[PDB]
């Protein structure tokens, strides 16, 4: 019973464990606290593998093998699931919240929308189970997560290449982080919040002076106004770079 | 024309006067030369500007000549930067940098901190019309950002300066040394494209890298061996403090500026030699420049005489000094200078302090009034203050009394948030991010900063805000508000958005030890030092008795109580 | 000498250390031309040279030719990660074709790995040439590249070579001469020679600009490294 009680405790814990979810503004179900159940699964797997060392392992070998298989499947599910959520959450900050960036990247936006719909369907299917161990019984759950993580990583690589090309277009952008560069790029129709990054990419220049749709000049960090010779005309379709 | 000009054009005239004083100094030196050979010698060292005429190219029609080497002038906007005074050491530094750049080498300055290496590099960049970008080292600074910045520098052809290149972890040090060596070899050889950040990027031939090395624990810090071949070191001697002070005083309009500068420099070096060495004692060039800058608000109150200088020295130097050094400071001030010791604009505020202290129960002794005056005059200039003493000095009594007195005097309400910086974790003080769902939590300091900035009630505009960090401060906690401490005065969160602090937002550190704070923090904040108990041993007994009596008065009859 | 310790020893690994003032790569070139030749100079440095070295050493351990690595002190990181493990794996140099590995380090340089140093044979270079020998070497090496300007350039180069030799001779004595140990490599000589050529080209073919030549050489070229007024005035009076 010194082993029976440990196996019963493992089963009892896994018959009640369930991930905590918080609703997202896009309708997705985000999971909080990935660490607790992952650590519990890993520790239970270590306990199961150390159980085989005891010579009393034969009596409960069948149950130990069933639990070992179930927990290995759950670990393989969790490892992909956490990072799928991480990549989707990172990419949603870039795409899906700004129309201009979506216009710049139509293929990436379409693929991201399809991935979001598929992941939403999978998560809605999985969270009805009310238990985190029953998710392994969902058919092709792991393969769907692998496809989603691969597509999200490829989208992220495409986005990174696009940002590097954008920097190479205007080398001053290298002084701005990816977040700031995307804030500049997405500011298509506005083209007035770019001035907040002037002190970062242009050094002395603090902001820009816009008159109607013309750039009359810039001003330094000391408040000195510099007036351009020919005022630059801005349109809605003109790129920030 | 300076005295009758608006502030924006006052800055421009003050920046021009530095160069015109340099012109006058050079012409005066050339006049006294007894030989044409000596005149040519002296004229060679001085940085001479020229404009080409046979070259149609407009942006490259102006070049700089010093010691026979020609450097082009890039017409980048530099604004109205704080111009450095043209000391002979500055001209030697310019000549060294020009000598290094003529061979497509690098430039390196080394020497004790405070000799003006970073500022010399920046001023050399300014004189050529470039904006030298500074790479602060070991300041929340990783290697990916260094790779990105170096790629940007190479591609745009700007000048880069590695301030404090001696302090940074060895791994990033080696990686950045490799990248810098690649850049320098690409410059010397002349190849169009170089391979850094695992990518082949174009290299502009106008790129340059400068490195400043502050002294290490052993002594003179040295470049890594690989970089030693592509860089030309240069020792930065002690700056000509007399010339700097003299020119600054002359620009400020002070009469007898030469004697005033000599007296200030002599007094500060006497303080350095006489006072007991403490880690928070800095009487270098930065302290002298702060004293000189602090004279400007005092000009209206006192004038442009020596008394303004003496009063500014008492405002800046004195409150940071210990008990044994206060008498040394007083003796040196009485010896070098001569002042009447009569402070102006210290009559109504003194009465407000007396009223507030009487209301709170404190006894206005000499020491307590002295410390309250030092706090009140310190808080006018510095946004952040550090009150240091021993347990029971009177720090919280001092700032509570002064805050109440200022509330009475100016009529401005005071909102005081007392925060124990060490009780709360950093994630609980500045807020934390959920790595699983990316939901930012405000925290404590950021929440009240938001409330102050987003003053929906409209009261924080007409009131002062104080946040007192009562617990002892440590470098890690103050590292998250170093941006607030800088002139930027914005709270740079790790993520989310940036919060700018209003002019009303004051930060106080009511600590008792300074054994861990970096010198940058204490030189960015007004340090007030308590070396002795503010009140006597009987004033405290009287105050405690009065407090107990007023506590009992709520439940006891008048006759019994009296 | 290096020849005797190379011949008498059976190990194929040598570490010929020296002071930062003088390097004995020419001595090793003379040794190579004396016997077995096939010596390749591998200057450690940037990543391209790093890869070239890590490939050339592997090629040489098979083809058997000699190879020399200069300034391990600026490539410890690759040595700890590559050279140390490579020499440990190829400590059986006899199974491969016989080849000789030479490392030039600095006594005042950084710490070297203990197993590498204890396995390899060690040697120290102390041959400090006299003033006249240094003058002769500098005078000979200048003209292998040809002439650049008039005869006054040659005269100024001669004067600068003598000055460089005197400075390097003085820098080896402490506290007499220079109060601190300073290293005046060939970069200082190159910079001074370029400045002399510039001042001769721009000004005139006359003996006029000495007043600024001395000041520039004393206070910027050879005076940059110096942070002591005594050594600065020593260099100034030597220039005068
Ligand atoms: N003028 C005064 N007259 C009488 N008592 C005074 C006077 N000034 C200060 N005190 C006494 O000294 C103390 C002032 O506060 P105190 O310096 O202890 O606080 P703190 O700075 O928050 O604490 P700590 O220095 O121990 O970290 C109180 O005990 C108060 O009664
Ligand atoms: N030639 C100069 N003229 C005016 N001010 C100077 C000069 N050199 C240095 N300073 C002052 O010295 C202060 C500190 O110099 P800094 O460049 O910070 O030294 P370091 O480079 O060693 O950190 C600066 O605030 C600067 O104003
Ligand atoms: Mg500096």
């Amino acid at each position: 019973f010194v082993i029976e009680k440990s196996l019963n405790r493992i089963k009892k814990f896994w018959k009640e464990a369930q991930y905590e979810v918080i609703e997202h503004s896009s309708g997705l179900k985000l999971v909080r606290e990935w660490d607790v159940l992952e650590q519990a699964c890993k520790e239970d797997l270590e306990e199961l593998v150390s159980m085989k060392a005891s010579n009393y392992y034969k009596i409960f070998e069948q149950d130990c093998l069933d639990l070992e298989s179930k927990l290995t499947k759950l670990s393989e599910i969790q490892v992909n699931w956490v990072e799928v959520q991480f990549y989707w959450l990172d990419l949603y900050g870039i795409l899906g919240e700004n129309l201009d960036i979506q216009n710049f990247l139509p293929l990436e936006t379409s693929k991201f929308k399809s991935l979001t719909s598929e992941y939403k369907m999978i998560t809605t299917r999985a969270f009805q189970l009310d238990t985190t161990i029953e998710v392994i019984h969902i058919p092709n759950f792991d393969t769907t997560l692998k496809l989603t993580i691969d597509s999200l990583k490829m989208i992220k690589s495409s986005l990174s290449t696009f940002l590097e090309r954008q920097r190479r277009q205007f080398p001053r952008f290298y002084f701005l982080g990816n977040d700031d560069l995307l804030k500049i790029i997405g500011s298509g129709k506005h083209h007035d919040q770019v001035s907040k990054f002037m002190k970062k990419m242009f050094g002395s220049i603090e902001s820009i002076i816009f008159l109607e749709d013309f750039i009359t000049g810039v001003r330094s960090v000391e408040g000195e106004v510099l007036n351009l010779n020919e005022k630059i005309e801005l349109k809605d379709s003109i790129q920030a770079q | 024309k300076l005295n009758k000009s608006s502030d924006n054009v006052k800055k421009k005239i003050e920046a021009l006067l530095v160069e015109y004083l340099h012109f006058n100094n050079v012409i005066g030196q050339l006049k006294n030369c007894s030989t044409k050979e000596e005149a040519r010698l002296l004229w060679a060292k001085v940085q001479k500007f020229y404009q080409k005429n046979d070259t149609l190219d407009d942006l490259n029609s102006v070049f700089i000549s010093q010691s026979g080497y020609l450097l082009q002038y890039k017409f980048e906007y530099i604004g109205i930067p704080e111009r450095l005074i043209y000391t002979p050491l500055l001209l030697i530094g310019f000549a060294t940098l020009t000598d290094s750049l003529h061979q497509k080498y690098g430039g390196c300055f080394f020497g004790p901190a405070g000799t003006g290496k970073t500022e010399t590099v920046k001023a050399f960049g300014q004189n050529l019309g470039r904006v030298v970008v500074v790479f602060n080292c070991d300041d929340s600074f990783d290697y990916q950002v260094l790779s990105r910045l170096l790629v940007g520098i190479t591609q745009i052809g700007a000048w880069g300066c590695f301030d404090e290149f001696n302090r940074l972890d060895e791994k990033v040090l080696s990686a950045v040394s490799a990248n810098i060596q690649q850049i320098q070899n690409g410059l010397q050889v002349g190849k169009s494209h170089i391979t850094l950040l695992e990518e082949e990027t174009p290299l502009s031939p106008h790129t340059a890298v400068f490195i400043t090395l502050n002294p290490g624990y052993n002594g003179r810090s040295e470049l890594p061996e690989n970089l030693k071949k592509s860089f030309r070191e240069f020792s930065m001697k002690s700056p000509q403090s007399g010339t700097i002070a003299e020119m600054i005083l002359q620009i400020m309009g002070f009469e007898d500026s030469k004697s005033l500068a000599s007296k200030i420099v002599h007094f500060l070096e006497l303080l350095s030699s006489k006072c007991s060495s403490m880690n928070h004692y800095h009487f270098g060039l930065r302290t002298l420049k702060g004293v000189l800058r602090n004279c400007s608000p005092l000009i209206s109150e006192f004038g442009e005489g020596e008394k303004t200088v003496v009063e500014s020295l008492k405002r800046v130097i004195l409150p940071s000094l210990g008990d044994t050094d206060e008498l040394v400071f007083k003796d040196e001030l009485s010896k070098i200078f001569d002042s009447a010791g009569t402070p102006l604009n210290s009559k109504a505020i003194v009465q407000c302090l007396k009223d507030a202290g009487q209301r709170s129960g404190f006894s206005m002794s000499e020491e307590f009034l002295k410390k309250c005056m030092q706090f009140y005059y310190m808080q006018k200039t510095q946004q952040a203050l550090i009150l240091v003493g021993k347990a029971g000095c009177g720090k919280t009594a001092t700032w509570k009394t002064v805050i109440d007195a200022m509330a009475i005097f100016d009529g401005h309400a005071n909102v005081v948030y007392v925060i124990d910086t060490k009780v709360l974790t950093k994630e609980s003080l500045y807020g934390s991010m959920l790595k699983a769902t990316l939901e930012w939590r405000d925290g404590l300091f950021t929440s009240i900063l938001r409330r102050v900035n987003d003053d929906i009630t409209g009261t924080f505009k007409n009131s002062r805000i104080w946040v007192v960090f009562d617990s002892d401060l440590d470098p890690e906690y103050v590292e998250a508000m170093n941006s607030v401490l800088d002139d930027n005065k914005i709270l740079t969160l790790p993520n989310g958005e940036r919060l700018p602090i209003p002019p009303n937002f004051r930060i106080l550190f009511e600590t008792d030890n300074l054994d861990h704070t970096t010198p940058a923090t204490i030189t960015r904040c007004g340090l007030l030092w308590f070396s002795t108990d503010v009140c006597s041993i009987s004033s405290k007994i009287d105050h405690l008795l009065n407090k107990s009596y007023e506590a009992l008065d709520n439940k006891l009859s008048m006759f019994e109580l009296d | 000498n290096i020849a005797d310790v190379v011949a008498n020893s059976e190990n194929n690994y040598f570490t010929m250390a020296s002071e930062r003032d003088v390097d004995g790569t020419f001595k090793l070139i003379e040794l190579a031309k004396a016997s077995k030749e096939s010596l390749k100079i591998i200057p450690l440095g940037s990543i391209e040279n790093l890869n070239y070295a890590q490939e050339e050493i592997s090629k040489s351990k098979i083809e058997g030719g000699w190879i020399l690595l200069q300034n391990i002190q600026m490539s410890l990181s690759w040595v700890k990660t590559y050279l140390h493990k490579h020499v440990e794996e190829t400590k059986a140099a006899e199974e491969h074709e016989k080849f000789k590995m030479f490392m030039t380090c600095h006594l005042t340089g950084d710490k070297l790995p203990a197993p590498l140093l204890q396995r390899t044979d060690r040697f120290v270079y102390e041959d400090i040439p006299g003033i006249l020998d240094t003058v002769k070497d500098l005078w000979g090496s200048q003209f292998f590249t040809g002439k650049i300007s008039g005869v006054w350039s040659v005269y100024c180069t001669f004067l600068l070579s003598w000055f460089h030799a005197l400075i390097t001779a003085r820098t080896r004595l402490v506290p007499h001469g220079f109060s601190k140990k300073y290293y005046f490599n060939d970069c200082d000589f190159q910079f001074a020679s370029v400045y002399l050529e510039n001042v001769l080209a721009t000004n005139s073919t006359n003996n006029i600009p000495w007043a600024q030549v001395r000041d520039h050489i004393a206070t910027i070229v050879y005076g940059g490294k110096i942070d002591e007024e005594k050594d600065l005035e020593v260099v100034a009076k030597l220039c005068a």
